[PDB]
């Protein structure tokens, strides 16, 4: 069972203590997401005004 | 998302309206001029929630105050917390609706509302964050109910992003002033399916039931039906007004309550009951107020719970109190119970404590259920509706301001889908 | 030495951010008016608490913390509280209306409006950096903002800051505690949309430490003060190796090459030892072996599970107080006899250990009294995997209806992204039955 | 009222658990998938552990042991056996077993097996052994078995043979000795007094192997292939009574003496070996099981430990007594309500 990388300092120290060895999306891609979401939201509202104006 | 818009409407409307703003003055310690005289500040934390703030550091409530005749709104005027309305947002016309939804959406109703929804934006403008309406009013006269649904379909195009909230009183020939009622109510019930996010569907029968049997009030009055009323909608609008964690708003609370946009129409209940006189001296026990609570006769709507099963519950209990105790007795009611709670929404049950009881009492406990057993509310309006429709009796009336039986058919037909749709998520 | 930026996501995230700047100021003497009069550099410098405070020329110090909510009452309890000097008001965001428990408003809706504020309030802080190693985000699963905008901020700083480690200390929803039924869905929803743009989380079951509370506080119910106070130790434990002088977990490229070998199953169990109850009269202080044991108690961890039925990749302790390396051998022997550890066969079966001499800080008037030594485990154990279980188990009853889906898709989201996230979880659960499992 | 689930309908046991269960009326099933449950009497394969303990307000309890397939697969068994120190390749009462897989597949110790066999071809020793893993066969000569092993698709163990077992008379047959064990929430483990003897029909015939019915002793196979079933004994089951009364009256001992003291130590060593990785005393949901031994005892009256099975059945006329031992002693210890058929197996010696 073999201590290992040993480093010790004033305030502590630390080691290793081994037992056995081994056996993105772009900005506007973003903005595009973020406005279908917005126009999606938009239409919605829009129905519902022309729902509301009949 | 602070300020809420209040309007009552009809003579229903502004009595019980004009009780609810006695009550959460007295709970918030303002007087009837206005002026705070409190001892805690959880008092005044969210005061601003239904109150506006005036120049002698004067509380008015953010309340507008609707009918189709001056008799009502009068008498609110001189009652005992009459000045403390803002006096140009009493907005009223001469004529009387007749208990009649037609003269309240269509010919008396669109005569005023304009100056109704001029009132509602001055109050609108003057919000830092506005989360949206409440409305109080029954569906069974004609101002309230035909103008209310009208004011709401307005409100929904001026404010199509803010929450609506109504009390309606439902009908019941128990309590019966006209037989169209049926009529007015199915009219008004299409309405609020679609275009109201959280409903209070506050069973005048139950009211009358609660009165009688268990109050032991032999000959119950309107009186004694809105102290009910005050009381539970005291309760069910606490998370709104102190500070909390949880259905703290409109929109969280319609989060937490509706899982699909038609079905908003919930069960309130109160516990204890009291009777406005008796006073009575007993200490509840949380065990005891969370057993009553629960319990179809403290139930605001007349439905029997058993016959449906909750998709949603929101608890709240106020007083000092154990909040182990009250966690552990609303897992025990769940757990002992837990057929009636859908097996596909899990946690629906969630629980608020606040600390100010309401005047009389040292604890109680406000429920709101969205149960699918409120179906048989719509079903029993439905059958009240057909035995007069299949006869088109008392027609004459609605068509005579315009109306065509077909509406009244598209109504009829619409209500019917939502108790079936209640009675999809029954058997699920 | 190199800046780590802190930013707080939410309620959850802001109050447990509080809770951690306080304890932090407390163990590196800072007061709350923001001096130090053991740093002697006045002015500036490259100690390694400068990881995580800058320094004016006044003599204050500043933490390089954004906190950021959509609803204003939270973060000004903040911008009034007893730390209202160590701030800067352009540190504190704040918008008018909240996200309602609601992911897509978080994220679509509301997000929009305020990405771009707050990531020049995040640049702000970056500007005064001269070497950025990249951030600790802390939110919620369960809150619309905690999980819908900080999912949104991560792909942004991903592009922003492309070459930086980024950090999660993450809430998972309890019953106990939780505010909102659609809890499983922000929870699933913002895991998807986050996981390849964060590279270690540390998760932490309010469920786990409700119960920390009541059986080892004697608290009857933890409120969220009790909740945070513990959480902030944790977390001061895992961040002490930025904040000094060591040679374990130095930077945050650290974390991941020690606790992480696989990038998506990036999420270390952590245990901590001992909770003793500060109105505890008489307590026998425990030894290096008791509380190493104690790490291996599922009780005393951060998310409930059973770490026998998995395997490791992974397993850090970390010490505070007296502790020397002969005594944790020693513990480490014996606990191996005694126990079910074992790693995955391409892996070392190890422990890498960092001592720090300087016992745990405590809170004046908390709940947790001080001790001689403690100990943090960080083991990446698929046994983390049962708390996706249960999660998904929650959202599929509740999706299989479509409950509550429409307050989504009327935030502009679409129904598909609900089933898209979910399969991504069935991805991650099946990553972790196949490496754990046989 | 406790409030129990039920994931398992083809469990004969607990079945008639859930039966007595309702019938205390202080107990109510509740639907398969409804997380309010107090008790789980879960599905065998892919129990979901992980979903336990997580319902505030609800002490919850399940009628498995995570982790105790490590003892009831005969691989997973032969494994534990030689890894584990306390139980060791040294072992007494396990026969000499090797886990082989078929080369459709490529751990695996056939190079290990062959070496053993080949000492014992070439030391004229009995050389007979098993295949297993309906699907068993019997041999002296290895390539017989692999080839079996590989012509079928899954991993097998191979096991020496008992080449010389005890034999009942009249009828020069042979028998198993199926024994159950019930594990509770606290790792007492409660033997129950009532064993079977799982016996065959056919006289027992060392020349030719390929005929099973003398070799096998599965209710299954003699109540197939079997001329005699049912003549000395109803289904071909003897009960302890009857095979007591033939040790002491054929061969002068007791069943607990020359037989149940090692079946006790078996069963207790085997337990409390795998006791740490399956313990559930300080976890946030709780264990039980009933297990089922399987024992052969030779002609020296030394018993050996054939298998364990994780979802045992019982045999007819013992369900009503068994059944109750199981509500009450691992369930209504955990769920209170408003002579004991069971030995508890403890020992605690000193060195
Ligand atoms: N541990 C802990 N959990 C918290 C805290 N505050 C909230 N939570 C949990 O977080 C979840 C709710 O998320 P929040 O952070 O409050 O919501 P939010 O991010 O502010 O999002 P919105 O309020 O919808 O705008 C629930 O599971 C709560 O139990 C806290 O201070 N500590
Ligand atoms: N090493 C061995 N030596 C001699 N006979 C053996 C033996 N192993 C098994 N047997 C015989 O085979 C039978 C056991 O088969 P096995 O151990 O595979 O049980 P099983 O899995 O087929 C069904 P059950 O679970 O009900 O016992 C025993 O009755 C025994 O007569
Ligand atoms: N609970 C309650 N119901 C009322 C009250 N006044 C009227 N109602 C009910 O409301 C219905 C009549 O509607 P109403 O408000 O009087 O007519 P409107 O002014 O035209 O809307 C009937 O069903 C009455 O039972 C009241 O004070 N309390
Ligand atoms: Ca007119
Ligand atoms: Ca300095
Ligand atoms: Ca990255
Ligand atoms: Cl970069
Ligand atoms: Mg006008
Ligand atoms: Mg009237
Ligand atoms: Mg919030
Ligand atoms: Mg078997």
């Amino acid at each position: 069972m073999e201590v290992i990388e040993l480093n010790k300092c004033t305030s502590g120290q630390s080691f290793e203590v081994i037992l056995k060895p081994p056996s993105d999306p772009s900005l506007e891609e973003i903005q595009k997401k973020l406005e279908a979401a917005e126009e999606r939201r938009k239409y919605q509202e829009a129905e519902l005004l022309k729902h509301l104006a009949e | 998302m602070r300020e809420i818009v209040h309007i009552q409407a009809g003579q229903c409307g502004n009595q019980i309206g004009a009780k609810f703003w006695e009550v959460i003055s007295d709970e918030h310690g303002i007087d009837p001029t206005g002026s705070y005289h409190g001892d805690s500040d959880l008092q005044l934390e969210r005061i601003n929630v239904y109150y506006n703030e005036a120049t002698g550091n004067k509380y008015v409530p953010r309340a507008i105050l609707v009918d189709l005749e001056p008799g009502t709104m009068d008498s609110v005027r001189s009652g005992p917390f009459g000045q403390i309305f803002r006096p140009d947002n009493f907005v009223f016309g001469q004529s009387g609706a007749g208990n009649n939804w037609a003269k309240g959406h269509y010919t008396e109703g669109a005569e005023l509302v304009d100056s109704v929804l001029d009132v509602v934006r001055k109050e609108s403008e003057s919000c830092d964050c506005l989360q949206g309406f409440q409305l109080t009013h029954s569906l069974g006269g004609g101002t309230g109910s035909g103008m209310g649904t009208l004011l709401i379909s307005k409100i929904r195009e001026e404010y199509p992003d803010r929450i609506m909230n109504t009390f309606s009183v439902m009908p019941s020939p128990k309590v019966s002033d006209t037989v169209v009622e049926p009529y007015n109510a199915t009219l008004s019930v299409h309405q609020l399916v679609e275009n109201t996010d959280e409903t209070y569907c506050i069973d005048n029968e139950a009211l009358y039931d609660i009165c009688f049997r268990t109050l032991k009030l032999t000959t119950p009055t309107y009186g004694d039906l809105n102290h009910l009323v005050s009381a539970t909608m005291s309760g069910v609008t606490t998370c709104l007004r102190f500070p909390g964690q949880l259905n703290a708003d409109l929109r969280k609370l319609a989060v937490n309550m509706v899982p699909f946009p038609r079905l908003h129409f919930f069960m309130p209940g109160f516990a204890p009951l009291t009777s406005r006189g008796s006073q009575q001296y007993r200490a509840l026990t949380v065990p005891e107020l969370t057993q009553q609570m629960f319990d179809s006769k403290n139930m605001m709507a007349a439905c029997d719970p058993r016959h449906g099963r909750y998709l949603t519950v929101a608890a709240i209990f106020r007083g000092r109190m154990s909040m182990k105790e009250v966690d552990e007795q609303m897992l025990n009611v769940q757990n002992k119970n837990s057929s009636y709670f859908v097996e596909w929404i899990p946690n629906n049950v969630k629980t608020a404590v606040c600390d100010i009881p309401p005047r009389g009492l040292k604890m109680s406990a406000t429920f709101i259920g969205n149960s699918t057993a409120i179906q048989e509310l719509f079903k029993r309006i439905s059958e009240q509706f057909t035995a007069m429709f299949r006869r088109k009796a008392f027609l004459h009336w609605y068509t005579g301001e315009g109306m065509d039986e077909m509406e009244f058919t598209e109504a009829e037909s619409n209500m019917n889908d939502l108790v079936s749709e209640y009675q999809q998520y029954q058997d699920a | 030495m190199r800046e780590c930026i802190s930013i707080h996501v939410g309620q959850a995230g802001v109050q447990i951010g509080n809770a951690c700047w306080e304890l932090y100021c407390l163990e590196h003497g800072i007061q709350p008016d923001g001096q130090m009069p053991s740093d002697k550099t006045i002015g500036g410098g490259d100690d390694s608490f400068n990881t995580f405070f800058s320094e004016t020329g006044a003599g204050k110090h500043v933490p390089r913390a954004v906190f950021v909510d959509l609803e204003p009452t939270v973060i000004d309890e903040v911008r009034t509280g007893t730390y209202r000097q160590l701030f800067h008001p352009e540190q504190l965001i704040t918008g008018k209306e909240d996200a309602a428990n609601n992911y897509a408003r978080g994220h679509y809706t509301i997000g929009k409006e305020i990405i771009d504020l707050v990531l020049d309030r995040i640049r702000k802080l970056a500007d005064q950096c001269t070497g950025l190693q990249g951030f600790l985000v802390f939110h919620s699963f369960g809150g619309g903002t905690g999980s819908g905008f900080t999912s949104l901020l991560m792909e942004r700083l991903s592009v922003d800051y492309g070459k930086k480690s980024k950090l999660e200390f993450s809430i998972y929803p309890a019953p106990q505690v939780s505010t909102a039924v659609v809890e499983p869905y922000n929870s699933i929803l913002t895991t998807h949309t986050t996981l390849e743009h964060s590279d270690c989380a540390f998760m932490v079951d309010n469920e786990a430490i409700y119960d920390i509370c009541r059986r080892n506080l004697d608290i009857e119910r933890p409120t969220y003060t009790n909740l945070n106070r513990l959480i902030s130790q944790i977390v001061s434990s895992i961040t002490a190796s930025l904040r000094f002088d060591g040679a374990l977990n130095v930077d945050l490229t650290e974390f991941q090459t020690n606790l992480v070998p696989y990038p998506r199953i990036h999420f270390p169990l952590a245990t901590y030892a001992p909770v003793i109850s500060a109105e505890k009269a008489y307590h026998e202080q425990l030894s290096v072996a008791e509380i190493t044991n104690a790490c291996f108690e599922p009780a005393n961890q951060m998310v409930k599970c059973d770490p026998r039925h998995g395997k490791y990749m992974a397993c850090c302790l970390l010490y505070r107080g007296d502790v020397v390396p002969k005594d944790v051998n020693a513990a480490i022997a014996t606990i191996k006899t005694k126990r079910s550890i074992q790693f995955v066969d391409w892996c070392p079966t190890g422990f890498k250990v960092g001592i720090n001499y300087q016992p745990p800080t405590v809170v004046p008037g908390g709940d947790l009294a001080k001790v001689q030594r403690a100990v943090c485990m960080l083991s990446n154990t698929t046994a983390i995997a049962e708390a996706w279980a249960r999660l998904d188990h929650k959202f599929d009853l509740m999706y299989a209806k479509r409950a509550f889906v429409h307050w989504y898709v009327g935030e502009g989201m679409e129904e598909g992204e609900f089933s898209e996230a979910r399969e991504d979880m069935a991805a991650l659960e099946k990553d972790y039955e196949e490496v754990g499992v046989d | 009222m406790y409030t129990f689930v039920v994931r398992d309908e083809n469990s004969s046991v607990y079945a008639e658990v859930s039966r007595l269960l309702l019938a205390t009326g202080q107990w109510k099933r509740l639907r398969k998938d409804n997380p309010r449950f107090n008790l789980m009497l879960g599905e065998r394969n892919r129990l979901p552990f992980g979903r336990l303990g997580h319902e505030p307000g609800l002490v919850q309890l399940v009628n498995y042991y995570r982790g105790a397939d490590k003892l009831c697969r005969k691989a997973s068994l032969v494994k534990l056996i030689k890894t584990s120190p306390e139980l060791s390749e040294s072992c007494t009462w396990f026969p000499e077993s090797y886990v082989i897989y078929p080369t459709n597949l490529k751990t695996d110790e056939r190079e290990v097996f062959l070496a053993a066999y080949n000492r014992r071809r070439e030391g004229r020793e009995g050389n007979v052994w098993i295949a297993k893993s309906e699907g068993i066969l019997i041999s002296s000569e290895a390539s017989e078995l692999l080839d079996f092993i590989d012509e079928q698709g899954q991993v097998h163990v191979i096991q020496k043979y008992l080449e010389k077992p005890l034999l009942l008379e009249p009828g020069h047959r042979k028998f198993d000795i199926r024994s159950w064990v019930l594990v509770d929430h606290l790792y007492n483990i409660y033997l129950y007094r009532e064993g079977v003897l799982r016996t065959s029909s056919e006289p027992y015939n060392s020349a030719n192997f390929q005929d099973k019915t003398c070799h096998l002793t599965n209710h299954c196979i003699q109540k197939e292939y079997s001329k005699n079933y049912g003549r000395y004994e109803e289904g071909n089951e003897m009960f302890f009574e009857e095979f007591n009364q033939y040790l002491m009256d054929a061969l002068n001992t007791t069943l607990e003496n020359s037989i149940l003291l090692q079946i006790k130590h078996i069963i207790r060593s085997c337990l409390m070996c795998i006791e740490p990785a399956i313990s559930t005393k300080h976890l946030h949901y709780q264990s039980f099981q009933l297990f089922g031994f399987d024992f052969m005892v030779d002609e020296e009256l030394k018993v050996w430990l054939i298998e364990v099975n994780g979802a045992p059945a019982c045999a007819q006329k013992l369900y009503a007594e068994l059944c109750q031992g199981i509500v009450d002693v691992a369930i209504s210890s955990v769920f209170p309500l408003a002579t004991s058929i069971f030995i508890k197996l403890h020992h605690h010696h000193h060195h």
